[PDB]
């Protein structure tokens, strides 16, 4: 069938635009990654990863 | 002619075959808030009154 | 379950299961104390004989 | 991440969600029950009319 969507209908009848993200959150390798910058690396010393 | 808030009408509805979804066809319905039973699970019980 | 969708379903049933798992916890609490003190008596019971 | 893309009715925007039936959500589009991400339904009366 098809809704008939028109100004004179009441809220709630009007047409909503829906968009939906979807993600994967877990241990993966990356694909997209958020705005960080790299740095180097260091061995044999207590640090934060 | 919906009766004022201090003196509101109260209908008891006997027995019948209640279909609590041809609701949103009479009012927009914008929203449907309740309290114990979901909406959902809504056209599949049997209540006293 | 009947009554109610799942989104809510779960925290009530975490509720409900973290109510007995509570009450069950006990019993075996209480058994074991009584099992030590049963076993103290049978000891002193194959002294005895 | 996967962006998914439609219009519907102001009154089944509810039921976009996990563990949720109806007319949308059983013959058209279902949500897994631990969707994880994010929805956006915004009105658009302006174009669709």
């Amino acid at each position: 069938q098809s809704y008939g969507f028109r100004p004179t209908y009441g809220v709630g009848h009007q047409p909503y635009r829906v968009v939906v993200l979807s993600f994967e959150l877990l241990h993966a390798p990356a694909t997209v990654c958020g705005p960080k910058k790299s740095t180097n690396l260091v061995k044999n010393k207590c640090v934060n990863f | 002619r919906f009766a004022s808030v201090y003196a509101w009408n109260r209908k008891r509805i006997s027995n019948c075959v209640a279909d609590y979804s041809v609701l949103y066809n009479f009012a927009p319905f914008f929203a449907f808030k309740c309290y114990g039973v979901s909406p959902t699970k809504l056209n599949d019980l049997c209540f006293t009154n | 379950l009947s009554r109610l969708d799942p989104p809510e379903a779960e925290v009530q049933i975490d509720r409900l299961i973290t109510g007995r798992l509570q009450s069950l916890q006990t019993y075996v609490t209480q058994q074991l104390i009584r099992a030590a003190e049963i076993r103290a008596s049978a000891n002193l019971a194959a002294t005895k004989m | 991440v996967y962006a998914d893309s439609f219009v519907i009715r102001g009154n089944e925007v509810s039921q976009i969600a996990p563990g949720q039936t109806g007319n949308i959500a059983d013959y058209n589009y279902k949500l897994p029950d631990d969707f994880t991400g994010c929805v956006i339904a915004w009105n658009s009366n302006k174009l669709d009319s």
